DNA sequence: CTTGACAAAAGTGTTAAATTGTGCTATACTGGGAGCTGTCACGGATGC
DNA sequence: GCATCCGTGAGTCGAGGGTAATAAGCACAATTTAACACTTTTGTCAAG
RNA sequence: UCGA
């Protein structure tokens, strides 16, 4: 919206086109640093404010919400790595 | 120009409206009409089958001629699966892209066949199992073309009998739901279904697809 | 023992052996009739789905129901001063109501009828807090036709958390 | 610290789900209509899910990061950021076990295709309507003794367990 | 039309209220309601398409 | 700097909307011919031309 | 009028239904202080 | 849904048509349908 | 369909005649008092062997098998009891069986007048519980009225039972109702107020002003009281409320998140932190370190004059004047440099 | 940077006033209740 | 296997728009919260 | 509901 002071959304077809160009980072930054990423947007503002280059994002954070939703459905959400091993997507968060 | 509906009809491998009848072999052409049903016998040297046809839809072949595998009989569109198991995958691809481009070029839009080809190959990439043999597979348990290729090769090397299979063509929707990553189909549609059949089977995704990643 | 409802389905699904039914369905599949052959195909399909995955089907009867974090089910006020909230909240709430009321009925030795009925309401309520609309008219905020959006409600759909937040944003 | 190249999925078991949870949500109520503080067990409870305020406890004896993670003895809130409110789940312990409508009412119907059941069949079974046969124990039905993997009704269940009567007016 | 059906809701507000009670003190003064009708018609003029 | 328990709630104007002022109308709670929301004190409405 | 079935005693009372919005001059009602309008609707006429 | 009694077959069915309030049919519907079928009628119901 | 389900589930049993009623209450009370006399037998408590009656009647181990992970020990507190009175003479045994048949009687009774409850609660729809939910709570009301009723009272059980039904129902809605939990007395006064408001809305021929309705209430009731509890009245609005003329326009995603820091705020805080961090070194090596305590910098917790004094071995007064001169020296550097002049809110 | 004096800020102990939770009411109340429409295409289970 | 049903979909961003209204009661026990009294801490001041 |  306008009076809500908010940015444009990147449609599914927008995403697709962006991929069609083959801009990998532009897309990545778009879905992460540039939008909702946890420390991504923050560390970005930090970066440009200081003149440095924005680091690489970790979790889009809409994704994490998706994960915990699936958890509410008792869907076991297992994020592996280079070879078949549990990765902690939530840093120190729910370890009980 | 049947237009976009024709397009979707081709892309989803849906049964044609007017759908024409085709032969299942190369036989001899014979017309039989008892003024009731107009039927046409196609009979090879050692075989035969007839086909029930109405007196309305106008035929193509003339009596006493020769036929070919999957050769057209009545004027109108051809069912994809019909010629799939009849004339083979080659002519399937052929006619598919040919029709899509027929409508396209008709409407005044020109584009390279390449694209359409990519989609088409992505349609026929699945095959149904016949006689798993030494493999751990099961009859009628349907999977991808690539994988069964690899399987068969390995089994050849091991001195074990390979698997028979029938090329199985499906609509693009179905292919989207049958794709490797559960994430992709989950994003597409029929979410509940896919998620179920995925989580239960405990399938891990390698994020090989783009939108199977874009989520991540 | 005729026991009816979910506890029973838990019993049977807890007692199953996939090995026996595997080999059995194998020999049942080779049957020359395409019928038995095909049913074997599909049934053994899901069977293998449970085998290789190393997952136990009894979990489908799951007892302890995972609760979504509070900030994921937000409740906050505005300039107007009134408070708002999601639907999943109310769903969860009424659910726990049924579960607890049931618990207070069970130990006190309530009549079997009221008990069974309450268990019915338990299943329907849970399943409502998941797929709501999959069975009967969905439970809505009382007096309003607006259906209470559950988990599966947000996970799928056009504006669902998938297409709306992960494939575009 | 590690590249994530793979995303798996599976069936979460009850014990696993318990481990996910930081506690059971008892009182099905949002908060106090006065204090707006999460209710003792209320779904928004900060005592298990996570603190209402960043790096603080509930009652306020721990207000600062000088205490990190140490559980408060006057409250019982881990002192940490409110972020955990989104990542930390609860659970509800259901008295009587309950299945999940997903693999039930879905087109393939996992649980049904498993137990060799049917749609409307398992529909009235699971929902506490019709009985089923679990170890008949030499049970007779209309001359044909009933066996397991079968369904019964109310009248015949009581008739077989409590006997067949007739009331004469 | 909306007056018809809304006032039918009010008719529920009439037939039901007049028997819980004592016919002794009775009059539409205490038997007549507002919100079913007034809010039905309030609903037609806003939330409707 | 005194920490003044009173903080600024003031109502600004959105970007792109600017000009003179004509309409100024303010009615507090209890004013003649006015009703407010349950738990509000005053309200202010200004036109920007 | 409230008439008892038994005593046959007619007790007549006038009541107050509520506040129903009335039409303005140009034909546009005022709801919640905002000028609004009711757009005409159309459907196949009742009958056989 | 409900037990198939006799006395309730004179009620549940009655409200469907004979009830002027539950079948209420526009003065136009009665009108057009009347002059349509080539007949006549007054009540806005199906059957009295 | 779970509604019409219970609808046919209740009519599966006849209600009762006066005879059957009185008989039911008869064997009920005789059974319970038999349990009393049994409590005098082996020295068992009043309620103990009662729930034990349920242990061997309501079924097999299924009763206490899963009442949460904790209810009451089955193999310990129940088992021996089940075998402790099995060794006992004719009198205690006859009292035993009396108990059994009595409790069963309680059950049958309950089911009939449960048909009754069904009607009663069927009249209460729209309280926030659609049908069964409501009804079920209502049902348990009758249960409490079952054990508190006496056949001696010569009253049709329907009366007592009914009142208790409206009891369970009203308490349940008072304890559930709106998504926000509300105390019972509070709900009472709520519906009380709305009652009055309704009444004189119809009488006056218009809606009342706050003060006249609050006056219509009584002593101590003013416009502010009604306005107050009215503010509390309205419940949380659903986030799923569609707005606009379309389906796709929602509510929930229109809410700003201020509970978390913002990039501008992150860099702002980091800024004040750093700019003040370098502005630290221009202070006396002792008074800077001290200043980090009094203002609560080092460990985040402010250390009093006595503590910092106990740090440098100086009296608290020293620490005090240290703070004066430090903050003023910094004041010179500030009023000059004009670097940190921002952050004035 | 220091000692004593002293005002206020703050700490703590004990009560009065409020808020909130519980139980019960006895003539007799004993199987709901509300409706809604003018697709369309295909895939699957299911009843012919 | 042939007709006949639940089930799942269906275009992009936006601009605004929005705000609202049912239900029993009474005594009393159990706490909670507000009040009040007063000890101690701490910050300030006069003046070494 | 209206732009594109
Ligand atoms: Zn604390």
């Amino acid at each position: 919206g306008k009076a809500q002071f908010g940015g444009q959304r990147f449609g599914e077809m927008e995403v697709w086109a962006l991929e069609a160009y083959g801009a990998a980072h532009t897309l990545q930054e778009m879905l992460t640093i540039k939008s909702d990423d946890i420390e991504g947007r923050n560390a970005a503002y930090q970066a440009i404010i200081k003149g440095e280059d924005v680091p690489e994002p970790s979790v889009p954070e809409s994704f994490r919400v998706l994960v915990k939703e699936l958890q509410a459905l008792a869907l076991d959400v297992q994020t592996l790595d280079e070879k078949d091993n549990p990765v902690d997507i939530f840093e120190g968060l729910a370890s009980k | 120009t049947q237009g976009l509906p024709r397009v979707i009809e081709l892309f989803e491998a849906r049964r044609p409206k007017a759908k024409a009848v085709i032969s299942e072999i190369d036989g001899v052409v014979r017309i039989e009409e008892g003024e009731d049903r107009l039927s046409v016998f196609v009979e090879s040297e050692g075989f035969s089958k007839e086909y029930k046809l109405p007196k309305d839809a106008r035929l193509l072949v003339k009596d006493g001629d020769y036929v070919e595998a999957g050769q057209p009989l009545t004027r109108g569109a051809i069912d994809p699966h019909q010629l799939l198991e009849a004339k083979g995958p080659e002519a399937v691809e052929r006619y598919l892209v040919d029709e899509i481009q027929k409508v396209y070029r008709a409407q005044g839009v020109k584009l390279h066949d390449k694209h359409i080809e990519i989609v088409v190959r992505q349609m026929l990439k699945y095959v149904e199992v016949t006689d798993p043999g030494d493999s751990r597979l099961l009859e009628g348990q349907v999977l991808e073309k690539w994988d069964v290729e690899a399987l068969n090769e390995r089994l050849i090397a091991e001195g074990k009998v390979p698997v028979a299979w029938k090329p199985l063509l499906m609509g693009v929707t179905k292919s989207a739901l049958s794709t490797k990553s559960w994430l992709s189909a989950a994003s597409f549609q029929n979410t509940t279904h896919v998620l179920t059949e995925a989580a239960i089977a405990g399938k891990k995704d390698e994020l090989i697809g783009l939108k199977e990643n874009v989520i991540l | 023992d005729a026991r009816m409802g979910a506890e029973a389905i838990q019993e049977l699904l807890k007692e199953l052996d996939l090995e026996k039914l595997e080999r059995e369905l194998l020999e049942e599949m080779k049957h020359p009739s395409r019928a038995r052959r095909a049913k074997a195909r599909k049934r053994l399909e899901v069977v293998r789905a449970f085998l290789d995955s190393g997952n136990r089907p009894e979990w489908m009867i799951l007892e302890a129901v995972p609760v979504l974090p509070p900030d994921l089910r937000p409740m906050v006020q505005v300039d107007g001063g009134r408070f708002a909230t999601s639907d999943l909240n109310d769903l969860y709430r009424r659910l726990i109501n049924r579960n607890n009321r049931l618990k207070k009925l069970l130990a006190q030795g309530a009549p079997e009828i009221i008990i069974r009925n309450e268990k019915r309401m338990l299943q329907e309520a849970v399943d409502a807090v998941i797929d709501n609309g999959r069975r009967g008219s969905p439970v809505t905020n009382p007096g309003s036709e607006r259906p209470l959006r559950s988990l599966t409600d947000i996970l799928s759909g056009k504006q669902g958390r998938f297409r709306q937040n992960l494939l575009g944003k | 610290k590690k590249e994530v190249r793979k995303v798996r999925i599976a069936l979460a078991s009850p014990e696993k789900i318990r481990s996910w949870s930081y506690g059971e949500v008892e009182k099905p109520e949002t908060i106090n209509y006065r204090t707006l503080k999460p209710e003792r067990d209320g779904l928004f409870d900060e005592r298990i899910f996570g603190p209402i305020k960043d790096y603080e406890c509930a009652c306020g004896k721990y207000k600062r990061q000088r205490f990190e993670g140490k559980v408060c003895e006057r409250c019982g809130v881990e002192v940490t950021r409110s972020i955990v409110r989104r990542y930390r789940m609860g659970h509800i312990e259901l008295a009587t076990p309950a299945a999940h409508i997903w693999f039930v009412k879905d087109v393939p119907s996992k649980i049904g295709t498993l137990l060799d059941l049917s749609a409307t069949e398992l529909e009235q079974v699971l929902y506490f309507n019709k009985y089923i046969v679990l170890d008949p124990k030499g049970a007779v039905l209309d001359g044909v003794p009933v066996e397991k993997r079968q369904l019964l009704t109310d009248e015949e269940y009581r008739e077989l367990r409590y006997g067949k009567q007739e009331t004469y007016p | 039309d909306q007056f018809r059906v809304g006032l039918a809701r009010l008719a529920r507000g009439v037939r039901e209220r007049m028997v819980m009670g004592s016919p002794d003190t009775l009059t539409p003064a205490k038997l007549v309601n507002s919100r079913p009708l007034e809010a039905a018609l309030r609903e037609f003029f806003s939330r409707s398409q | 700097e005194k920490a003044r328990d009173v903080k600024d709630t003031s109502l600004r104007v959105p970007p792109g909307e600017g000009g003179i002022v004509v309409g100024r109308l303010r009615l507090r709670r209890g004013d003649p011919g006015v009703e407010l929301k349950p738990g509000v004190r005053e309200v202010v409405r200004v036109f920007v031309a | 009028q409230l008439i008892h079935k038994d005593t046959g005693l007619i007790k007549e009372d006038e009541v107050f239904l509520g506040h129903l919005p009335l039409m303005t001059e140009d034909g546009s009602f005022i709801i919640n202080g905002a000028d609004r309008v009711i757009v005409s609707q159309i459907h196949r006429s009742p009958g056989v | 849904g409900d037990p198939p009694k006799k006395d309730k077959a004179l009620a549940y069915l009655f409200g469907l048509l004979a009830d002027p309030k539950r079948y209420d049919l526009g003065e136009a519907g009665r009108y057009k349908a009347e002059e349509k079928l080539g007949v006549g009628l007054s009540g806005r119901t199906l059957v009295r | 369909d779970p509604v019409r389900q219970y609808l046919h589930e209740i009519g599966q049993v006849p209600l009762l005649t006066l005879e059957e009623e009185i008989d039911l209450a008869r064997k009920v009370e005789e059974g319970m008092e038999a349990i009393k006399k049994l409590s005098e037998a082996t020295g068992l408590d009043q309620e103990l062997i009662r729930e034990v009656v349920r242990a061997k009647i309501l079924g097999t181990a299924r009763i206490q098998k899963i009442p949460g992970l904790k209810e009451k020990p089955d193999p310990k507190t129940v088992e021996e009891v089940d075998g402790k009175l099995k060794s006992l003479p004719k009198e205690l045994k006859r009292y035993l069986h009396i108990a059994r048949e009595g409790e069963a009687a309680r059950q049958h009774l309950i089911e009939a007048n449960l048909r009754l409850v069904v009607s009663i609660a069927k009249k209460y729809t729209g309280r926030g519980l659609s049908f069964l939910d409501l009804i079920q709570e209502g049902n348990q009301g009758l249960i409490r009225a079952v054990e508190k009723f006496e056949y001696k009272r010569r009253f049709k059980f329907s009366t007592y039972a009914t009142w208790w039904i409206r009891q369970a129902i009203n308490r349940a809605i008072a304890d559930q109702a709106r998504t926000i939990r509300i105390p019972v007395h509070m709900v009472e006064t709520i519906n009380k107020l709305s009652r009055t408001a309704r009444q004189l809305q119809q009488e006056l021929g218009r809606e009342p002003s706050y003060e006249e309705i609050a006056e219509a209430m009584g002593p101590g009731w003013d416009a502010k009281r009604v306005e107050e509890t009215l503010k509390i009245a309205q419940e949380p609005v659903s986030l799923e409320t569609p707005i606009g003329d379309e389906k796709d326009s929602f509510y929930g995603d229109f809410i700003p998140d201020e509970n978390l820091p913002s990039p501008v705020e992150a860099a702002a805080q980091s800024l004040l932190s750093e700019e003040l961090e370098k502005a630290l070194s221009k202070l006396s090596e002792r008074e800077a370190m001290v200043l980090k305590l009094r203002k609560g910098l080092i460990d985040g917790r402010e250390h009093t004059l006595e503590e910092v004094g106990a740090y440098f071995g100086v009296t608290r007064e020293r620490i005090r004047q240290i703070e004066n001169k430090a903050l003023r020296k910094l004041k010179y550097h500030e009023s000059r440099t004009r670097k940190l002049r921002d952050f004035l809110e």
